[PDB]
């Protein structure tokens, strides 16, 4: 989530 | 978005995944060496920047300091990630972990930027990261990766978002 919030 | 990588993505073979860990390791010593040094700091971006003039005019070497010190931060907590979990970094697509470093490393991307793309991704950068604590797992996340078996899984577990 953290990670995709950001791609 | 990229569920094209979610469509085709492999295992990542020892040798793959060695290759990115070292692409982290590279990283994240450019980082330190940025704030760490000031002379490799002005020297970066006289041979990054398009224009190296209105940088330091408009953004300055100050801001550009501030990111590398939380880049270097974020890029040691994924490394211990890494340790402390062997199978985070199971498929190809994982490399997309990189995707959060590389605007401030790679030198085609920051030549191509302009000043005020660079000027909000600092800022940007500066403001979700530190309230993210991204790569920080906790003994749910650890167990899964622990028990992870195959492509499979991971893909739909992904697929869920």
């Amino acid at each position: 989530x953290x990670x995709x919030x950001m791609x | 978005k990229l569920i094209e990588s979610l469509q085709e993505n492999e295992l990542l073979n020892t040798d793959e995944k060695k290759k990115i860990i070292d692409q982290i390791k590279t990283m994240h010593d450019f980082f330190k060496q940025m704030h760490t040094n000031k002379g490799a700091l002005d020297k970066v971006l006289r041979n990054y920047m398009k224009d190296y003039r209105a940088v330091i005019k408009s953004i300055g070497v100050d801001k550009f300091k501030k990111v590398y010190r939380l880049l270097e931060s974020e890029t040691m907590e994924l490394l211990h990630a890494i340790a402390e979990n062997p199978n985070f970094l199971f498929s190809k697509f994982d490399r997309s972990i990189l995707g959060i470093f590389l605007p401030f490393f790679s030198k085609p991307i920051m030549f191509k930027m302009s000043i005020r793309e660079m000027d909000s991704q600092i800022e940007l950068y500066g403001t979700k990261l530190p309230l993210l604590k991204l790569f920080v797992m906790t003994d749910e996340e650890m167990n899964f990766y622990a028990n992870l078996k195959t492509i499979e899984q991971y893909n739909d577990y992904v697929r869920d978002l």
